[PDB]
RNA sequence: AUAAUAGUAAAGAUGAAAUAAUAAUAAUAAUUAUAAGACUAAUAUAUGUGAAAAUAUUAAUUAAAUAUUAACUGACAUUGAGGGAUUAAAACUAGAGUAGCGAAACGGAUUCGAUACCCGUGUAGUUCUAGUAGUAAACUAUGAAUACAAUUAUUUAUAAUAUAUAUAUAAAUAAUAAAUGAAAAUGAAAGUAUUCCACCUGAAGAGUACGUUAGCAAUAAUGAAACUCAAAACAAUAGACG
């Protein structure tokens, strides 16, 4: 395959480095209750219990629980990782 | 000279390959050379090759490509699970033997294709193997159903006199959590160099 | 000419070999002089390219100014070379007025054989008059 | 005879205006069969209703943004609702996407468009490009 | 030659072009008969 | 009852290991993924569209060697072939 | 005219371009978005986003270059990434 | 000098298609042999589809049938045979295009080659 | 020189004798090949009228 | 652009607006159907190819083109004043052509003003055929040739290897060592050397004037002096500023 190498480069680092959390349960509950009252009709019994687990996890905060050294490491392994020729 | 105690010592020894470490394709056997530290070897970072290896590795055991590299790291790869399936295939105990009507290779330009089996097993299918309990007939294993079923580092096919709906059907795509027995009746090899296990659900 | 060949083949050559072949098949008409007259179509001067006629012009120029048979890089020789080149250049020339690149091309292929015949003036004199009075110069 | 086919929906979505026009494939039931067959791959249409999104009151410059085309995309669905050109099938087709357009393809996949989504056999654009032709204005300085 | 250096000569060929715009009728004028 | 994408198929014949059962496998398999590359010039199928229209996207246009993944002559033999093709009726 | 009706529409279907797509009944906002990738792929916006002014041909084949460049640096980032990443994932 | 042909005939009459395509390929056959060429092979291929309605002079057309026809001939000649093609209004596409002899003598159709068979000597066989 | 000579001529037989292969090669071929009117005649019906091995990918 | 179909009040434009061969004479959008020019989406990297200008829809013709072998010639070479040929865009002279674009011109905006930037009509021009002319940031701002010098990574081609391997060659491209350099940086040349040609000798005045030659012309080449200054210029540094 086509290898494509960089020049000497200042700094590698990612200026915005992705620490892909896990989305919210609340937010998720508040989803699916979506879901469930476009079908249904408005508020009919069946989503009963999924609007007490949403009011139970939006009590105290409207959302419930409130980074990747990845720059940490192209910083430091640059001098090595690069190809770059002898002093 | 040196060039001769090169030519000799282990590093020479071990038969160099550009395979990838990452082969997420299908593995019918060991792709590279497993090779292991003693504790002590390992407590000062020393597993005989060109550099140091980092301190963050705890396993005794490796696989590797280059000595060095452009990027100032040895390619390696901290695992050396196929001696432990090699171990496993041993203990079962169910000796290869070549279904079609052939000769056993070990007995009597180059052909690379593999010589019988591979070396997992140099065990002759004639033995029976006697315990306290008496000489067992059928070879007991655990295994799991994946939907096939996962056999101590091997996959094998699987028959059954009925097909029990208590536990499939309980958790259909949860079978893997549930392990269940079985008897291996017998290993075949064929030409790629695959090793087809035949297996029945025990229960 | 009319029965002449591309390929570096020859009419009379030709023939022979098919009658050789036809005596090796019976030993082991009208059909067989077809296909005969199919191969000459395919193989005649008229049908192939310009590029084969020169090639064939250029090796009859080698023959008739080798001074010994192996003759190929002989001052003389490789003027007369550069002469049928020259010829066939002017003519595509004359077909193609603004094909610039090909005049320059031309220009420069007559100054390279003016200054092979300059050096051959100056190696042998009298060899390097009967080329020129050979050639036309 | 005219037996309509199917409808289709056009909407050319420039920067400054929407187009919605509503359309039926008509097929005539009644020569060289090549003819035929040319004719049945290339049915009349008629068009049937037409729309701007100043017809909605959209006056100069609001004409060329969203809100504005989401509303003549509902009248446009209320019109077909009306007027009866719902008992065939229905084929969408697009043009240079504008804001409008993606104003359009919300209104349809909503409540607006509920009704005409349910006979809307094939979405289809068909924007068009060239290759080299006719050469374009002056890149404005600004 | 920079930019700026540059800005000057072509400044200069400018106010030349001019001068031979206006100097037109009178430059015909001296060519023709003598 | 599970999706396809979160369980992977151990084959048949082939090993496994104790992480080949994990998330972290399936995520690596996820990440880690012809008549022209086997060494004939793509100028033969000029009268063959079938087998050029897999060297093209769905709207028509020729795809890119860092796409197609060719040897850089062969795809400009491939393209050229292709230039040939619809420069005919055929394709 | 038998003929015609025995050939029921099998040219329709060939005939047409790669931008078009059926849609299913459950979910036609998915069929929208398949089609929006479809055009993506194809460049179509981009190229009639190009089409709308003149640039000189000089201008173009600069820009053109530039953005290959910018192409191919991204692609050394990311192979240059992968090695850290798997630096890291060792302990170097 | 080999000349591949491709010419993609009009099929007006629905029952029997191939004809106008026989009638041409005899004609150009003809017109190959007496003038000083050969044809070689004459490859047919399907009542094939056109990609889209291409139109002749105040024709159009959807679907055509196609065929290959690979003969020697001069430069000249191929141009002239070019022509008549072009002029003829029973034919929407045509396209001669060369084979090139500068190696072998024997070569088979762009079609052949492309599935394995590079001289004519393999298919016979 | 005489080895120098040898090598000149070596390879031009060898030529030679190439260039013969190719024309019995083409000779075999030739039954098949099409110079008179009846013979195309006979192609023409092979191709057209047997209504097989019409070349069509699938 | 014209015409037909059905269809309804706006359309087109812009930062926002208007003017206009826009539209209640029935448009715009849509679907068809004719014609006309001019351009060439992807592939594409101008990779490559060309002496340089240049050069990417297809085909054919004629021309020229790479490498390695074999044989031959026997220094026939290098560079090249003068000279010669080709030389983008604009321009000009004829004769066709004229869709789109578009100097000028006119009109609408913008603005204190707006001989502009934006919008609308849109003539020269852009297109072809035959010429003239011989200039561009015609730039790699780097004349051509030969011998040589430390590494690495990429491709490309060549040979061997026992067709797919790891090897030997070249070639290019990218990082450098040394060396050179005012530094920026150059890196097989801006290094080490040899050969040949072109050209420079403060800034202004000036590539101006006069003269001559060439051109249908615009112009092109050639190319001074007086007068006036101790200035004028480049690389890099640190600020301030946007
Ligand atoms: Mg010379
Ligand atoms: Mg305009
Ligand atoms: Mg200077
Ligand atoms: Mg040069
Ligand atoms: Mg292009
Ligand atoms: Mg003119
Ligand atoms: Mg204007
Ligand atoms: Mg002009
Ligand atoms: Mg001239
Ligand atoms: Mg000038
Ligand atoms: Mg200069
Ligand atoms: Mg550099
Ligand atoms: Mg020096
Ligand atoms: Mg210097
Ligand atoms: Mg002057």
């Amino acid at each position: 395959p086509p290898v494509y190498r960089l020049p000497p480069l200042p700094r590698l680092k990612v200026k915005k480095p992705i620490i892909r959390q896990e989305a919210n349960k609340c937010l998720v509950l508040m989803s699916n209750l979506l879901q469930c009252w476009s079908s249904y009709g408005h508020m009919s019994p069946k989503c009963a219990g999924l609007v007490t687990e949403l009011k139970s996890c939006t009590s105290e905060s409207a959302l419930g629980k409130r980074k990747s050294n990845i720059n940490y490491h192209a910083a430091r392994l640059y001098d090595r990782i690069n190809g770059k020729p002898h002093d | 000279t040196l060039a001769e105690l090169l030519g000799r010592s282990r590093i020479a020894q071990v038969a160099n390959n550009h395979k990838p470490l990452t082969y997420t394709g299908k593995k019918f056997h060991p792709t590279h050379q497993i090779i292991e530290t003693k504790p002590s070897t390992l407590y000062r970072q020393e597993w005989g090759l060109k550099s140091a290896i980092p301190s963050k590795i705890k396993s005794r055991y490796l696989v590797y490509n280059d000595l060095d590299t452009l990027e100032r790291i040895t390619t390696f790869e901290p695992r050396g699970g196929t001696q432990w399936n090699r171990l496993r295939f041993q203990e079962m105990g169910v000796p290869i033997v070549s279904n079609i009507g052939r000769q056993n290779p070990f007995f009597k330009k180059f052909n690379t294709e593999i010589i019988g089996t591979g070396g997992l097993s140099y065990s002759l299918p004639g033995k029976l193997k006697n315990s306290p309990n008496g000489v067992i007939q059928r070879t007991v294993v655990p295994g799991r159903i994946l939907n096939l079923a996962a056999i101590g580092g091997f996959v094998a096919d699987v028959v059954f006199f009925q097909s029990p709906p208590s536990s499939f059907n309980s958790m259909g795509d949860f079978i893997r959590m549930k392990t269940f027995l079985f008897e291996i009746l017998e290993a075949s090899m064929e030409k790629n160099g695959s090793v087809s296990m035949h297996a029945r659900l025990l229960e | 000419e009319p029965l002449v060949l591309s390929k570096g083949y020859n009419i009379e050559e030709v023939d022979k070999f098919l009658a050789a072949i036809e005596s090796a098949k019976r030993e082991r008409i009208e059909k067989l002089e077809d296909r005969r007259e199919a191969i000459l179509r395919i193989l005649s001067m008229r049908n192939s390219e310009n590029k084969n006629a020169i090639k064939m012009a250029v090796e009859l120029a080698r023959k008739e100014f080798e001074r010994f048979p192996g003759d190929t890089g002989s001052s003389e020789v490789q003027a007369a070379c550069m002469t049928v080149r020259i010829q066939n250049m002017a003519n595509h020339i004359k077909e193609h007025r603004k094909d610039f690149a090909n005049t320059r091309n031309l220009r420069i292929l007559v100054q390279q054989r003016q200054a092979i015949l300059r050096y051959l003036k100056r190696d042998n004199p009298e060899k390097y008059y009967w080329t020129i009075q050979k050639l036309g110069l | 005879k005219e037996e309509v086919v199917k409808y289709i929906l056009h909407g050319k979505f420039t920067k400054n205006n929407t187009h919605l026009t509503f359309s039926s494939v008509v097929e005539d039931k009644n020569l060289t069969y090549n003819d035929t067959m040319l004719y049945y791959l290339n049915l009349p249409q008629k068009v049937k209703i037409s729309l701007s999104t100043g017809c909605l009151g959209f006056r100069k410059a609001a004409r060329g943004e969203y809100e504005a085309a989401f509303q003549t995309s509902g009248r446009m669905f209320e019109l077909i609702k009306e007027k009866n050109m719902l008992n065939k099938d229905i084929e969408v087709v697009m043009d240079d996407f504008g804001k409008g357009r993606a104003a359009f393809i919300s209104a349809l996949v909503g409540k607006e468009g509920a009704s005409v989504v349910k006979k809307v056999v094939k979405i289809s654009d068909a924007t068009k490009l060239k290759f080299g032709g006719v050469r374009s204005p002056k890149m404005r300085r600004l | 030659d920079s930019v700026m250096r540059k800005r000057k000569k072509k400044m200069k060929k400018h106010k030349l072009r001019k001068r031979r715009k206006r100097e037109k009728a009178e430059r015909r004028k001296l060519s023709q008969g003598r | 009852k599970i999706d396809q994408s979160l369980s992977k198929k151990l084959p048949k014949g082939t090993i496994y290991d104790p992480f080949d059962f994990s998330m972290g496998r399936i995520h690596l398999d996820r990440k880690y993924q012809d008549i022209m590359k086997s060494g004939a010039n793509p100028l033969e199928f000029y009268a063959r569209p079938r087998i050029l229209s897999r060297y093209v996207t769905s709207t028509g246009r020729i795809q890119h060697r860092d796409i197609t993944g060719l040897s850089a002559k062969n795809q400009r033999r491939l393209s050229k072939a292709i230039r040939r093709c619809q420069a005919i009726g055929l394709m | 005219a038998e003929i015609a009706r025995s050939s029921v529409e099998n040219a329709q279907m060939r005939f047409n371009s790669g931008k078009s797509i059926i849609v299913n009944k459950n979910n036609p906002a998915e069929s929208f978005k398949r089609l929006n990738r479809i055009m993506f792929e194809n460049n179509i916006p981009g190229d009639k986003r190009s089409q709308r002014f003149y640039m000189k041909p000089g201008k173009v084949a600069e820009l053109k270059r530039s953005q290959r460049h910018r192409k191919e640096f991204m692609m050394g980032f990311k192979r240059l990434i992968e090695i850290v990443k798997d630096a890291k994932r060792k302990g170097y | 000098m080999l000349y591949e042909l491709i010419g993609l005939v009009r099929i007006t009459n629905s029952n029997a298609p191939k004809l106008e395509a026989k009638e041409l390929s005899s004609t150009i056959g003809k017109l190959i042999i007496q003038n000083r060429g050969v044809v070689r092979d004459i490859v047919p291929m399907g009542i094939r589809y056109l990609p889209k309605i291409m139109k002749k002079d105040q024709e159009k057309h959807f679907r055509a049938y196609h065929f290959l026809m690979l003969f020697d001939s001069s430069a000249a000649v191929q141009s002239e045979i070019l022509r008549t093609l072009k002029k003829d209004p029973r034919v929407i596409r045509s396209s001669i295009v060369k084979v090139d002899l500068d190696k072998q003598l024997d070569r088979a159709s762009s079609l052949h080659r492309s599935l394995g068979k590079k001289s004519i000597l393999e298919l016979v066989n | 020189k005489l080895k120098r000579n040898y090598n000149r001529s070596l390879l031009n037989f060898q030529a030679h004798k190439k260039k013969l292969n190719e024309l019995l090669n083409l000779y075999h071929v030739a039954n098949e090949f099409i110079v008179t009117e009846s013979q195309l005649l006979k192609k023409i019906d092979k191709v057209f009228n047997d209504e097989t091995e019409e070349f069509t990918d699938a």
